[PDB]
RNA sequence: GCUGGAGAUACGCUUUGACUCGGGGAUGUCCGAAUGGGGAAACCCACCUCGUAAGAGGUAUCCGCAAGGAUGGGAACUCAGGGAACUGAAACAUCUCAGUACCUGAAGGAGAAGAAAGAGAAUUCGAUUCCGUUAGUAGCGGCGAGCGAACCCGGAUCAGCCCA
RNA sequence: CUCAGAAGGUGAGAGUCCUGUAGGCGAACGAGCCUGAGUAGGUCGUUGUUCGUGAAACGAUGACUGAAUCCGCGCGGACCACCGCGCAAGGCUAAAUACUCCCAGUGACCGAUAGCGCAUAGUACCGUGAGGGAAAGGUGAAAAGAACCCCGGGAGGGGAGUGAAAGAGAACCUGAAACCGUGGACUUACAAGCAGUCAUGGCACCUUAUGCGUGUUAUGGCGUGCCUAUUGAAGCAUGAGCCGGCGACUUAGACCUGACGUGCGAGCUUAAGUUGAAAAACGGAGGCGGAGCGAAAGCGAGUCCGAAUAG
């Protein structure tokens, strides 16, 4: 439902679901995604089992002190760890309807206040990152808003340097996370409403 | 959007019972009264008279046919049911199994289905409506 | 123990050029370099001076003095100059020494 | 990650120790000690919130009397021939202080002697 | 995992639709037979009361 | 520039390119499988040949005619011979722990296994291995505690070659 | 400036001061008629496989025995016939698999009682031995590491000087608490005490602070530590010298059964893996609704008993 750029033109339409972004759809698409990249790499030596010290250290009764038997548990200085973490996966398979329900979600909550459409292409000279930074102060980017981009030529990423600018993705690596990250997102235009289907 | 202004739905999200730590809920024995009631935990199905004890009459096998009741055959509107492999039924417990429809209730028309099997009076309620029904030969 | 210098262990000048201080005290200072030591990164330079009072050992001497001697500092002098300040400077070519490369910034040799 | 218990047990320990101010020997300075004996503070604290009305009722009462015997009363009589007055209503607060300004304190004895003849 | 114990398999169990539990008649079931007519007849229910949810257990799908 | 950590003074080396880095050679006492002989590891005693001596080289057993090969070592992994109990069964013999622990042997960077006298009930498949699944199904069981497959199907990888 | 905003370093935080895979280049010469007999088969003792002697096939054997060969031989879970699948008694065989002494990168891992036992040591120390086995970090940016002077044999200190700082001085970041002391306010030598609490007077001070308190104190009232275990705890029942730090309801699995929430909804979802990773997509093998009754055949809105009537 949303206009276009400077390669060319589009007054491109497509159909926007009411975003749950602060409902628990957008929510729980973010909250998969951290949780999918997790390093589980927790392996603490804790279990009394693996802490390395020996046998029976002394009487089990009548030499007046506490009762213990080994120097390796919990209770001890220097011992293992009761409920230490250990390594594990974190990873889920968040059902599928709920992960394209949430991208489109998120394109929406975009077209409701600033998304941009890359219109088949922008002009750069060569790969220079200079000209992507004129490129976008005509397009309206400042140098203030933290910005993502989407496309597939490689010279125009390759003026990909984050300078409070300038996330960068190809195609199919949109995700909810990237977009809902930054302000503005300068989809490219194309592919951007090539319909499934 | 706000990533700050995230919201998990309320409800949903809800809090773990953590045990031992204090007398503001849940104190010293931590849900558990003083009992011979300890760590290493055993059992689940057991006492001891089992009662569980009666006795027992016996067959090892069995095998059994997928259900197509012919009332949603009937209201489809598309008449001639021989499915092809894939579609409508048989989505749980498919390939492993035979077909066989029954006379689960009717609407009248027109319809050859071709099932493994069938029972005895939906060929009299599928002939009824001048419908034959192929059972494999 | 910390490790040494990081900077691959590479001094960006010779013991024989000339050089500025660009930071802290001394900044703006200039002298020849009279001491190198790229591997704990220390330069010698006639600019920065300290008062060692040596302990009297009477080694020679039994009752000590204050000598006054320069104390070494690193990567905090700038490298060596041409328009009269600091400059980066880049890898050249071949001279009548033409097995070596010499130096420039905006600008000629060192 | 490790979440060791760092800065709050202290803060929680400082917080009774300095409840403890002037209690005597190890019940200001060490932490359990000071701990219980503010249980039982709480004790004691809790009660005689309770307890002080009673004993204020307690020493209205025994001014009031004293002064209703200087005059040939009492308690019992000079409270109740009051009541018997189209109900005075004063507190046993309210009677103590005419007991420090006699005068007054006259005029009521004379007044509940009446509503009692 | 969670294996169903498979002595309630063709033991007096069996899971009829609607949830509840099948048990068998037991009492004189053998080596009887000064049992009356009637009490050697009586066999064949399993409608059984609050033993239901361990008997379940017994039994995850119905085998 | 260097002159090891070392934070130390003195002697110095380095545009003939030191130092440091990458690569090869050469030197490598004595002990240790140790192996000339013995031995309480690093030591004590010899014999044969070459040599002016000083010094150099040989001297164990087991397969081989011979070239040549083997002794020993190696975290965990692999195969193999041998092989527990605590423990569960609310006691305990069968059963379980469990072919786990441990010992021993053999080997490699992996090993094992492997090319249907098969799987299996479609006159289907087409070496072996590993993953998913079938499935806690079929079964085994003081039919107790409990133990527990495979075929089909989806993938990783995919070769078959030589003998009597 | 930017194909280079990764990162470290530099007197506090540097895109442009240094070191820098963004990109680019790079070596002498160095890695990469036959077809298996003491066999198959068998009996005795045993065992693997879901295989506990069970109707127990089959493989494997320790003792004894012991055949056929293409109208031939093994197998299909006692056994027989038919039907069907194989060719033993000879060998070799990459890759998909496992592991981490070693190396690199990474981390909703640790950061000096944590993390390996070790910020390095299998040391010190203990044991004849096998074996067991510690704690321990921090000047400053830069040694500019305190010449000189004073008391002292020294140790230690006070000055001077360096330094932003010595409120860093080598017993060298912070520097809590128990524990020991010095000084000061208010106080105590007729007094019975779980040590507090309420009340009031006295004295003292006024930086969240002059009705306001804050600190202390005299006298009055009241008042049986904590926890555990118990019918019942001040108990002459357990535990504990004190403080600091360590210290206990977790993790797992396509497991199960509930509640809440979300996406689809008569339908709902994938696993192993493949391809891309500054991110995900693909992948219907399979799993769950969908029909029940029965011991099972099986029949099926019906099904079981039973000769049709009862459940
Ligand atoms: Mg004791
Ligand atoms: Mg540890
Ligand atoms: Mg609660
Ligand atoms: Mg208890
Ligand atoms: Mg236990
Ligand atoms: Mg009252
Ligand atoms: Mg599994
Ligand atoms: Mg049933
Ligand atoms: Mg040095
Ligand atoms: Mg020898
Ligand atoms: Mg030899
Ligand atoms: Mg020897
Ligand atoms: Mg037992
Ligand atoms: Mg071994
Ligand atoms: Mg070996
Ligand atoms: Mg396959
Ligand atoms: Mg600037
Ligand atoms: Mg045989
Ligand atoms: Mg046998
Ligand atoms: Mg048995
Ligand atoms: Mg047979
Ligand atoms: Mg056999
Ligand atoms: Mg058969
Ligand atoms: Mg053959
Ligand atoms: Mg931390
Ligand atoms: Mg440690
Ligand atoms: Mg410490
Ligand atoms: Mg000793
Ligand atoms: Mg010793
Ligand atoms: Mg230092
Ligand atoms: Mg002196
Ligand atoms: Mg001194
Ligand atoms: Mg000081
Ligand atoms: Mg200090
Ligand atoms: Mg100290
Ligand atoms: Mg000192
Ligand atoms: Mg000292
Ligand atoms: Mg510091
Ligand atoms: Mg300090
Ligand atoms: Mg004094
Ligand atoms: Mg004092
Ligand atoms: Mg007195
Ligand atoms: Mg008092
Ligand atoms: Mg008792
Ligand atoms: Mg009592
Ligand atoms: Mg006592
Ligand atoms: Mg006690
Ligand atoms: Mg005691
Ligand atoms: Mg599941």
């Amino acid at each position: 439902a949303q206009i276009n750029v400077i390669g060319q033109n589009g007054g491109r339409t497509i159909e926007l679901p009411l975003p749950e972004v602060n409902s628990g759809v957008l929510h729980e698409v973010v909250t998969w995604q951290l949780a999918s990249r997790r390093r589980g790499t927790a392996s603490t030596r804790t279990r009394a089992q693996v802490s390395k010290t020996g046998r029976k250290m002394y009487g089990q009764k009548g030499t007046g002190n506490a009762r213990h038997g080994d120097r390796s548990v919990p209770t001890f200085v220097g011992g293992g760890v009761a409920f230490g973490p250990k390594p594990r996966s974190y990873d889920y398979t968040l059902p599928r309807q709920v992960r394209q329900l949430g991208l489109a979600m998120a394109i929406a909550s975009r077209q409701e206040g600033g998304k941009l459409v890359a219109v088949d292409g922008f002009d750069i000279a060569d790969a220079k990152t200079k000209n992507f930074i004129s490129w976008a102060k005509q397009n309206g980017l400042d140098g203030t808003e933290k910005v993502l981009l989407v496309t597939d030529d490689e010279n125009t990423r390759r003026a990909a340097r984050n300078v409070s600018w300038v996330s960068v993705l190809p195609v199919a690596g949109v995700n909810v996370y990237d977009i809902l990250r930054h302000d503005r997102l300068v989809i490219d235009a194309a592919a951007l409403e090539i319909v499934e289907e | 959007m706000k990533l700050h202004d995230l919201k998990p739905t309320p409800g949903s999200r809800k809090d773990r019972k953590r045990v031992g730590r204090g007398p503001g809920g849940t104190d010293k024995t931590a849900g558990r009264g003083h009992k011979g009631q300890k760590s290493r935990s055993g059992a689940g199905k057991g006492a001891f008279f089992e009662g569980g004890r009666s006795r027992l009459i016996a067959r090892l096998p069995k095998r059994g046919f997928n259900n197509v009741g012919t009332t949603y055959e009937v209201v489809k509107l598309s008449q001639l049911q021989d499915l092809e492999d894939t579609t409508f039924d048989r989505d749980t417990l498919e390939a492993y199994r035979l077909v066989r429809r029954k006379n689960r209730p009717v609407k009248l028309l027109a319809s050859g289905e071709i099932s493994r099997a069938v029972t005895v009076h939906v060929d009299a309620a599928s002939a009824a409506a001048i419908k034959a029904v192929e059972a494999a030969g | 123990p910390s490790a040494g210098s990081h900077h691959n262990d590479k001094l960006h000048f010779k013991k024989g050029d000339t050089v500025i201080v660009l930071s802290g005290k001394h900044k703006g200072q200039t002298g020849k370099v009279l001491l190198a030591l790229p591997r704990d990164q220390k330069v010698v330079v006639e600019g920065v001076n300290v008062i060692t009072k040596n302990v009297k050992p009477s080694m020679t001497n039994p009752q000590g003095g204050q000598e006054q001697r320069e104390l070494a500092l690193h990567a905090s002098k700038v490298a060596l100059v041409d328009p009269e300040t600091g400059k980066a400077t880049r890898v050249r070519k071949q001279i009548v020494d033409g097995k070596k490369v010499r130096v420039a910034v905006a600008s000629g040799k060192t | 990650p490790r979440a060791k218990t760092g800065i709050v047990r202290r803060r929680r320990h400082k917080k009774v120790l300095k409840r403890a101010k002037g209690f005597w020997g190890s019940r200001s300075k060490q932490y359990r000690n000071a701990f219980q004996t503010l249980l039982n503070a709480a004790t004691y604290e809790y009660r005689d919130r309770r307890n002080k009305k009673r004993d204020f009722r307690r020493l209205w009462i025994q001014r009031i009397n004293a002064g209703a015997r200087l005059h040939g009363m009492n308690y019992s009589t000079f409270i109740n021939g009051l009541k018997r007055a189209n109900i005075d209503l004063n507190r046993k607060v309210l009677a103590d202080i005419a007991a420090r300004e006699p005068e007054a304190f006259k005029a009521l004895v004379d007044a509940s002697r009446n509503a009692r003849q | 995992p969670k294996m169903k114990t498979h002595k309630m398999a063709k033991r007096r169990i069996k899971i009829t639709g609607t949830g509840k539990v099948m048990a068998f008649k037991s009492g004189k079931r053998h080596q009887n037979t000064g049992k009356s007519g009637d009490e050697i007849r009586g066999k064949g229910k399993g409608f059984v009361l609050a033993k239901a949810e361990w008997a379940r257990m017994k039994l995850m799908l119905p085998r």
